[PDB]
């Protein structure tokens, strides 16, 4: 009807189809705190929502007024919440609300409420046939847009359709195969639907993990998925790995590379391995290229793995006091 | 400005 | 030396810390890679105007920003409307950060007007009439805490509050944010955070919270915010303070968690990201480094023998240099990062994590590392309610004379 940003805008206390209506200011108190100093259209309208609401008026005019309030605060919850009950008193159309929020979504897509809304809607409906090309848009513009994965993530899985997510989530990281939140969506994918367990798809995993490591030795998210893909089951588990990952040192080096050794010496000292000492101090040797040259930045880290390194795998670690 | 966290 | 630069993100071999892109451009780099650049004029202008670096906490600045945003606000923070208590919230305890007093003018009115907040079903709205909300219930109790008068304790309505909690939390052990609302992670944390400081909790409040929480730790070592969503820093801190509340972090694997957190730390940078792969930020001095006290807590729980004895696992001295240099606004407050404006989010933040920062303490060991000019030093926060240590304890106390609600 008439867009808040509407140069014929007119306030609701203006508005004849209004004046039934005591406006119910904001009771701040005798000396107030934090008190904002609201725009007139602001303090207007939410002066105006304030009455209805404690008449608790589900009418239409309410319906849109709502529309408005959000408009100046999309984050208020409250308002939200009984644009929701007018919803279902006033028997709106649930499509046109959808197009509604989507639009909302569009443009404050870094909102909480905004979120909720639109999954209560897609709940009553039992519809999710636009979420995913609707997420897709919003991805399209911010591709790390957290709110908008995790939506995409319940929808995926409260209506099982898991069948092309793979498929999006390789889309995304050829596109930025630094994406950390397509990495974790991958996860998401593979986790709920062969597992990891199924060895055909961990080695087709890591194969390409590597793979990726070997274009961008540097990007620290597939360092971290195939620590993350492996780790659980045993680093020491999967011998061939670590032969393998001395081989890229030369000319794919990295104090990712580095870390990920010491992990594995680290799992490998924890399933007591063959040559305690020359792993021990292959690993130490690491810590402190780490500590003093190569990851500085965390020091304290690495002071401190191969102080528990030291602790618990020293050939003098099981030698008792006396010795 | 906003309040990112609610 | 002579030549020997004491500031670690002057020194001529950190320029080695700038991204590697292996040639390969994505968006993830070009954005990190301007955004290093930025930091990189941060660092070399004392080089470059030929002047001697003094790192120096604007605290009269702050000061002034703080005092005058606690009484009124102008039409742009408007879209804070609903978040009012955070407002409080976020004020007060960066004045505590800065040991500035409370007048009992000040106090007695932020009372009533926390009262005004308070639903007549227990907990707070964001505003007067507003539903009651978790977000700004945590916000309005750990304000109140601040003051810790009689009076700001009175207000809280205990059993109503206790009430509000249960009629929020779900089967399988999480709470929504507030009724018909949403839920993950922040929820528990913030039941927790009040329910253990009004001493309301119950046997079975938070009936497989902890588990729900566990299952919010992933493959990435960190938290999302519900189980299945990427590893982020505010979530992440939620997660373990509301164990660390419930004394169940040994739900977690503490290992992969702490690897990734230390991994947060931008190594060129100094500051934080929220998530691999992400920009740094003001905020998570706190969010994310803030963890290490509540890891340290925990595993030295666990008798760790390996845990140092003077600092907290990341470089304290990178995180207050990246404060101090890139996260304060000229006219006071602080923020985000170089080219973002200054917000009392932030300012609260920034502040906490920098005490964290210069604050080392587990029993009897202490040592603090105070860069820039020794003024700069903070009154100490607490890791788990980010308030002082000595008003959490002031606080719990005077709650544990009342009886939990009901008996
Ligand atoms: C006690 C509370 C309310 C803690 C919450 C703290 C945080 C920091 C929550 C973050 C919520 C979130 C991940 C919102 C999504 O938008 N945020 C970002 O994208 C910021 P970044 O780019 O740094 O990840």
């Amino acid at each position: 009807f008439l867009s808040l940003d509407s140069p014929t805008y007119v306030l609701y206390r203006d508005r004849a189809e209004w004046a039934d209506i005591d406006p119910v200011p904001q009771n701040d108190g005798p000396s107030p705190v934090v008190q904002i100093i609201y725009s007139e259209k602001f303090r207007d309208v939410y002066d105006y929502f304030r009455a209805v609401l404690q008449r608790d008026e589900r009418s239409e005019r309410a319906f849109k007024l709502t529309r408005d309030a959000i408009e100046l605060n999309a984050a208020n919850y409250t308002v939200w919440h009984f644009r929701r009950v007018l919803l279902r008193s006033l028997q709106k159309d649930l499509q046109e609300e959808m197009n509604y929020i989507i639009a909302i979504i569009e443009e404050q897509p870094k909102n909480y409420q905004v979120w909720h809304h639109r999954r209560v809607l897609v709940e009553w409906l039992k519809d999710p046939s636009q979420e995913l090309e609707f997420i897709a848009d919003i991805l399209n513009q911010d591709a790390k847009n957290y709110h908008a994965w995790q939506h995409r993530q319940w929808v995926i899985q409260e209506f099982r359709l898991w069948d092309n997510e793979l498929q999006y989530v390789d889309q995304l990281l050829k596109e930025d195969v630094r994406n950390n939140s397509v990495w974790n969506q991958r996860h998401f994918v593979i986790s709920n639907t062969t597992g990891y367990s199924d060895r055909a798809v961990l080695e087709r995993e890591v194969q390409y993990t590597l793979e990726m490591i070997k274009l961008v030795p540097h990007n620290e998210s597939a360092w971290n998925y195939l620590k993350g893909i492996l780790q659980d089951r045993g680093l020491s588990r999967y011998p061939n790995l670590l032969n393998q990952l001395l081989d890229l040192q030369p000319s794919h080096s990295s104090p990712y590379l580095i870390a990920f050794l010491v992990d594995i010496y680290e799992d490998m000292l924890e399933n007591q391995c063959d040559n305690k000492e020359d792993i021990l101090n292959k690993a130490l040797e690491l810590c402190e290229i780490l500590a003093k040259e190569k990851d500085t930045i965390r020091k304290e880290y690495w002071r401190y793995i191969g102080r528990s390194l030291q602790s618990k795998h020293s050939r003098e670690s099981d030698i008792p006091a006396s010795v | 400005t906003k309040c990112v966290i609610m | 030396p002579v030549w020997s630069e004491p500031l670690y993100s002057l020194r001529p071999e950190h320029a080695r810390e700038r991204l590697q892109d292996d040639s390969v451009e994505t968006v993830t780099s070009i954005e990190q890679a301007k955004v290093e650049e930025k930091i990189q004029e941060v660092f070399s202008s004392y080089k470059f105007n030929h002047l001697v670096p003094r790192l120096v906490l604007q605290r009269e600045k702050h000061f002034h920003y703080l005092k005058r945003g606690l009484r009124q606000l102008t039409d742009a923070y408007e879209c804070l409307d609903a978040s009012r208590p955070w407002l409080c919230y976020w004020i007060l305890h960066s004045l505590e950060l800065l040991d500035e007093p409370i007048p009992q003018i000040v106090a007695t009115d932020v009372c009533q007007f926390l009262e005004l907040c308070q639903s007549p079903d227990g907990g707070f709205g964001g505003g007067p009439g507003q539903y009651p909300h978790l977000a700004p219930t945590y916000a309005a109790v750990n304000a109140l805490c601040i003051i810790g008068t009689e009076e700001a304790y009175n207000v809280i309505n205990r059993e109503k509050l206790l009430q509000y909690l249960y009629s929020l939390k779900q089967p399988d052990g999480s709470f929504l944010m507030h009724v018909g609302g949403e839920v993950d992670v922040r929820s528990a944390y913030c039941a927790a955070s009040v329910a253990s400081l009004t001493n309301i909790i119950t046997p079975d409040l938070f009936e497989g919270t902890a588990e729900w929480i566990a299952r919010c730790q992933n493959w990435e070592g960190g938290i999302g915010g519900v189980p299945g969503m990427e590893a982020h820093g505010g979530y992440t801190f939620c997660g373990l303070a509301a164990l660390v509340i419930l004394k169940k972090e040994r739900s977690l694997n503490l290992k992969s968690l702490l690897q990734w957190v230390t991994s947060r730390q931008m190594r060129f940078e100094g500051g934080f990201q929220g998530r691999c792969n992400k920009l740094v930020d003001g905020c998570y001095s706190f969010w994310q480094a803030g963890l290490l006290p509540l890891l340290h807590r925990a595993l030295h729980a666990q008798g760790d023998p390996a845990l140092s004895m003077s600092h907290w696992m990341f470089h304290q001295q990178a995180l207050q240099e990246y404060i101090l240099m890139c996260c304060q606004c000229p006219a006071g407050g602080l923020l985000d990062k170089p080219g973002k404006s200054r917000d009392f989010y932030h300012t609260c933040y920034c502040l906490s994590g920098l005490s964290i920062a210069q604050h080392f303490g587990s029993g009897a060991m202490l040592h603090d590392v105070v860069m820039g000019v020794p003024e700069n030093v903070l009154q100490p926060t607490h890791p788990v309610y980010n308030i002082g240590p000595d008003k959490v304890i002031q606080a719990t106390t005077h709650f544990l004379q009342k009886p939990v609600p009901g008996f």
